[PDB]
């Protein structure tokens, strides 16, 4: 066959969430939750410790690894010796290094020929985990979940939030919900069916 | 005694508990209630807890803190008093005088 | 009626390049000519044919109505280079005026109905606008080094070899190509259906279609406010360091005057022995030797490449004592907004902000401020104020999703705290195709 | 909104000396906020009140 | 202690599909 | 997106509290106060007409919570760091002849189509932010409100019997009332909770005949607005005993003492908070009078 | 030459009462509180124009002083000090200074101490070569004798 795609298990998006926490705050009442729900709202809230200050949506080196140049670190992609001034020698930490960080990257997205494979999903059923999280969950949530502002609701101490979450996933639009939805395709085949996650 | 309800085998009880914390009065409930004070300060806020503890002992507990709260000992005040102890005219500069 | 409410017209070169090759393929007879005579009917009939709404201008005044019909219809009129472009039209009621623009992108697709050629978007002008205009030799390099990262060792690519001669290397610029077939006389034929393939009429960009898709998706990503993390103009201003949000630019008071910096101002004169580097203040000639006491000037720097390590310093010096606000509009640094608990490190000193080469994009780092806990009630009073100078001229922190996750007094939201935006968890369905769209708002 | 308790870190203190006649050439004026103390260190406030 | 600073990025695992030997539907 | 006829006086915007537990519309709570007069006088002067020039509208990214913030600061419990432009520079925008930023009903600021959130009339809020933006000036050196003169007003405005004392003067009155432990603060928060904008947007809009009808309608909501607010400043506050019932006693209801420590019986202005309240009053008062 | 205290200035009398320490925005500034209209000024940068007269210079914390001398600077305040007693040399532009009464102390040293501050006598100063390029630090003096 022709390897026109890579089936990977739990994909890694482009942008991510990166949080910095002043490390001296720490509500002392300890919130412990269902062992199962501690697994859904597991990383989400954990990454989202009580006392993280600025949270940024980087580009994530995990996917844009130095293997392609784009050496991130600074918010700027910043490629490298891409479009230099022929005849001299770069210019330590130049400005165009970045117009160019932007280029190779558009180029990477340009070619992310990778396919996905449901991977080690789990299914908890009601009683195991919380009511709040439960509506959010539609059954068999991926085992290696992600992280995501909602789903952190009524599981976080930051008291104001449950004004901007427990009353956010409250409006008409914005119906959150990870899990395993019905995708028009549902039973379409291939060499396996297609599920929608 | 309550909180032991519907968690104890002694079958008669859930006649004297599951039907005790059932009447109008007697609304049990440990945890962390709203105590009129709620957001009053000090050098920390004050929370209100409802541990199981007898009331003679607890009334007493309520009394020290509730009272400590009512005797504003501004440090400008400690200084004024301290002022009293030193070569008549000596200047004291320190913390805000409140 | 203002902005994007008049007549639109674009330079002939733009029209040639992007919009013209497409016209040839649909077949429809080439455009019409905005001529002094042509009535609203001619323009109508022409667009009734080419059905693209573009009219080409090459005949004195446009005059009479029609020009009005043009207000009624997009019908961007293309015309050779701009100037006197109001002396062309006959605005018999003064409105037209060679100086009223909303220079806009007009994403091509909003002109053609058969969008099977149209691709990408206005998102590219955004991007190429940034690329520093490259030379042919320059591109050979950009390409040679990309291909290198890709791992596909490229050599003699684009070059030539012929033994006897050298290996002279052609160019590589190419913009958009059409693999048009040339009449014997060596000069491009107008693509004809019943003689040349149907895989040549209009060649995407030589990018397979599936591949083309993640590209609109990618540039979409690249051209995104939340990934524009390389800002510009810093302001230098003296002040008391008091403000949490880093994306806080001290506005300028009432007094301050606008002075466009230039070499012409700062002469070097004599005053009380010594050669104080007097600044003159345009508004009313009044050389003010000593930094202290100048007169409430708002300094704007655009240049910054011809300062003497001292005239500039003096100006910075005057910033201090005189509250002069100097805006260095040409710097391009990258912020950081890094929490109070471990505050600062890379120390930019005022001398450097001023003499840094135009390239170097230096990292700065503003304070997070909001998460600092109240100072004690017995903390020994602090005597002298903190002074802060560098400010960011545009709003930093865009990358910021949420910020200030901590209770205030146990219920009220601390000020400056953000909470995540709805759209960042509105995970809605998929369209009647594939594109994943948000949740309706109860109106489809 | 709570009293320090921990030991936060502050902007380094550059000491301004301001002598009878001092000469004013601020050409290195570090940008990140800093606290300028006119009197050599001296903050003197030591008499703990148990 | 002296109030430290701390950063954490969001993890990332994308193992390359573990080929299985079990169907799961008749 | 609803018009007016009076912004308050419309369900959602009701003003209640807690009388040791119940509710009672403020007028009902202020009728439970007593004033021992005491030497001096509070000769009201003249609020210095506002600093006309307001902060420059800076886009800034985010949703400026304004009802909540303005109040957290006025009678909050400690607003950490008030006046920061950030929130007001943004609030300034709303004061333009044509914008997108709509002032969300709940008390916020948005862009284009806020979506869902039923914002305010675009005109009413226009006249509103016109002045209350200047409020983001009180910070700066040349615009401070200059507070002790302003508290003179707060007083014949709050206490001082109608007409009689509404004639420029009156004695500082030391105010006391039958409280209920942690009364002053508990009461203040019932107010932090309050929906202010509804009150101002209406105060900075309503024509002229209607405006007076409105002044009377919130005579009390307004007095209540600052009673809890003035106690933040009033010097000593102690409890006067009586006969089993307790009576909270307030040092001097009118004489701002520029105190900044942290009492327990009440709120407490950090220094910069006075910088803010002082300024806020300058505006509401210049406005209340017309 | 003795600096004339400008027009817009208030004559302020220095009581220990004025400089109360006091919290003002996450930190404890040494808020001075201007007598005309008793409203406090958390920092030196605000502070209106004050001509502040100092006679006891008795109490006044070392700390209150850091700030006033310090703020004379930042806000154009003028402090007028009177229980000092200092002789005053007048060396010519050649042996230009070898002292420098550091304000630390000119501000706070025993009520007796007789420091010998010393003015310059610029009149025989050399006029910088009509061409040479400028230098860039203005040189000033922060203490002027109060009497001829």
């Amino acid at each position: 066959l022709s390897d026109d795609f890579k089936q990977i298990s739990d994909p890694k998006g482009y942008l991510t969430y990166s949080v910095k926490y002043e490390d001296q705050f720490t509500k002392k009442d300890k919130l412990r939750a269902s062992e199962a729900d501690d697994r859904i709202v597991g990383p989400t809230v954990n990454l989202f410790k009580y006392g993280a200050a600025v949270v940024n949506i980087d580009l994530n080196r995990d996917f844009f690894d130095t293997a392609t140049g784009i050496d991130l670190t600074k918010g700027i992609p910043l490629v490298q010796d891409l479009l230099v001034p022929i005849g001299v020698t770069a210019g330590a930490e130049q400005s165009a290094e970045y117009v160019s960080g932007l280029l190779m990257v558009l180029f990477k997205v340009m070619t992310d020929n990778r396919l996905v494979i449901v991977g080690e999903t789990t299914t908890p059923m009601s009683n195991t985990l919380s009511t709040v999280v439960n509506n959010v969950l539609r059954t068999t949530y991926h085992n290696n979940v992600g992280v995501n502002p909602a789903l952190l609701r009524d599981f976080t101490q930051v008291n104001w939030l449950n004004r901007d979450i427990t009353n956010m996933l409250q409006q008409a639009g914005t119906k959150y919900g990870l899990g395993l939805t019905e995708t028009r395709l549902d039973y379409v085949r291939l060499v396996k069916t297609i599920v929608g996650h | 005694p309550a909180l032991l309800r519907d968690f104890t085998q002694v079958n008669w009880l859930n006649r004297d508990i599951t039907n005790m914390l059932q009447q109008a009065g007697t609304k049990y409930g440990l945890g962390l209630t709203e105590t009129r004070l709620d957001y009053v300060r000090l050098v920390k806020t004050i929370v209100g807890h409802a541990l199981n503890i007898d009331h003679f002992a607890a009334s007493v507990l309520n009394i020290n803190l509730r009272a400590l709260m009512e005797a504003n000992v501004t440090a400008d005040d400690r200084i004024k008093a301290l002022q009293a102890h030193s070569m008549i005219s000596t200047q004291f500069h320190g913390p805000n005088q409140g | 009626d203002d902005l994007d409410e008049g007549i639109r017209m674009t330079t002939y070169d733009q029209y040639l390049s992007h919009i013209r090759e497409r016209l040839h393929i649909t077949n429809v007879p080439d455009p019409i000519y905005i001529t002094g005579a042509s009535t609203p009917d001619q323009i109508a009939a022409s667009v009734q044919a080419t059905h693209v709404a573009v009219v080409l201008y090459q005949s004195g005044v446009i005059n009479g109505p029609a020009s009005t019909y043009l207000r009624e219809n997009e019908v961007l009129v293309v015309m050779p280079d701009y100037y006197d472009v109001v002396s062309r039209f006959a605005n018999a009621n003064l409105q037209m005026n060679n100086n009223r623009y909303h220079e806009s992108v007009l994403e091509i697709a909003d002109i053609f109905d058969q969008a099977d050629f149209i691709q990408t978007s206005d998102a590219v002008r955004q991007l190429r606008a940034l690329m520093p205009t490259l030379s042919t030799s320059q591109i050979r390099h950009a390409i040679e080094r990309i291909a290198q990262i890709t791992d596909v060792d490229s050599t003699d690519y684009g070059k030539l070899t012929l033994r006897f001669l050298g290996t002279l290397t052609r160019s590589l610029k190419m913009q958009n190509a059409q693999i048009r077939r040339i009449r014997p006389d060596g000069t491009v034929l107008r693509y004809d259906d019943q003689i040349d393939i149907e895989a040549f009429r209009w060649s995407r960009y030589f990018l397979d279609e599936l591949q083309l898709r993640r590209l609109s998706v990618g540039l979409r990503l690249i051209t995104n406010p939340r990934i524009a993390r390389r800002f510009n103009g810093v302001r230098i201003m003296y002040l008391t360091d008091d403000d949490p949000d880093p994306d806080f630019v001290p506005d300028v008071p009432e007094g301050y005057v606008a002075v466009q910096y230039a070499h012409r101002l700062f002469s070097s004169s004599l005053a009380n022995k010594r050669n104080r580097v007097t600044y003159t203040h345009p508004p009313t000639g009044m050389a003010y030797p000593s930094p202290t006491g100048r007169p409430h000037v708002h300094m704007t720097i655009n240049e910054r490449a011809g300062m003497s390590k001292l005239v500039a310093d003096n100006i910075i010096a005057s910033v201090i004592k005189s509250n002069w606000v100097v805006d260095i509009l040409d710097i391009e640094y990258t912020a950081e907004v890094m929490t109070p608990s471990e505050g600062y490190t890379q120390h930019v000193d005022a001398e450097s902000i001023m003499t840094a080469p135009k390239g170097k994009l230096f990292h700065l780092q503003f304070m997070d401020g909001l998460l600092r806990p109240e100072p004690s009630a017995f903390d020994p009073p602090a005597s002298g104020e903190d002074m802060r100078l560098i400010y960011p001229l545009q709003p930093i922190s865009v990358a910021r999703s949420m910020r200030a996750i901590v209770n205030h007094n146990e219920v009220d939201r601390p000020r400056g705290a953000v909470a995540p935006s709805s759209y960042e968890m509105d995970t809605g369905t998929l369209s009647r195709n594939g594109d994943l769209l948000y949740s309706p708002v109860a109106n489809g | 909104d709570d009293v320090g308790i921990m030991q936060q870190k502050k902007p380094p203190t550059v000491v301004q000396s301001r002598t009878d006649v001092f000469n004013e050439q601020f050409a290195n004026e570090a940008l990140h906020p800093t606290t300028k103390v006119i009197f050599n260190g001296l903050d003197v406030n030591t008499e703990v009140q148990p | 202690k002296i109030a430290t600073a701390s950063s954490a990025r969001q993890a990332d695992v994308e193992k390359p599909a573990d080929v299985t030997f079990t169907i799961e539907n008749v | 997106q609803q018009p007016t006829g009076g912004y308050t006086t419309l369900e959602q915007f009701a003003f209640t509290i807690r009388n040791d537990g119940t509710n009672a519309t403020p007028t009902q709570f202020l009728q439970l106060l007593s004033w021992e007069a005491t030497e001096n006088e509070l000769v009201k002067k003249t609020i210095p007409t506002p600093e006309t020039h307001l902060p420059s509208a800076r886009n800034v990214p985010g949703n400026v919570y304004i009802e909540d913030a303005i109040t957290q600061a006025l009678f909050g419990i400690s607003a950490q760091n008030v006046n920061a432009h950030g929130y007001f520079s943004r609030l300034s925008a709303l004061a333009l002849p044509n914008t997108s930023a709509r002032l969300g009903l709940d008390g916020v600021i948005y862009n284009s189509e806020t979506i869902n959130i039923p914002f305010y009339d675009p005109a009413a809020v226009a006249n509103f932010a016109a002045t209350y933006a200047k409020l983001g000036n009180a910070s700066t050196p040349r615009y401070r409100a200059d507070m002790i003169d302003i508290y003179a007003h707060v007083g014949l405005e709050l206490a001082g019997t109608d007409a009689e004392r509404a004639a420029g003067v009156m004695p500082v009155k030391r105010a006391k009332f039958d409280s209920w432990e942690g009364s002053l603060i508990s009461l203040s928060r019932d107010v932090v909770n309050w929906k202010i904008l509804a009150f101002l947007i209406d105060l900075c809009s309503l024509e002229g005949e209607a405006l007076r009808a409105f002044k009377t309608r919130n005579r009390d909501v307004f007095r209540m607005m600052l009673f809890i607010m003035s106690t933040a400043v009033a010097a000593n506050v102690v409890n006067r005993k009586v006969t089993k019932r307790v009576d909270r006693v307030l040092e001097y209801i009118g004489v701002n003492s520029m105190r900044t420590a942290g009492r327990t019986a009440t709120i407490t202005y950090d220094l910069s908070r006075h910088e803010f309240a002082a300024k806020f009053l300058q505006l509401t008062f210049t406005r209340w009078n017309a």
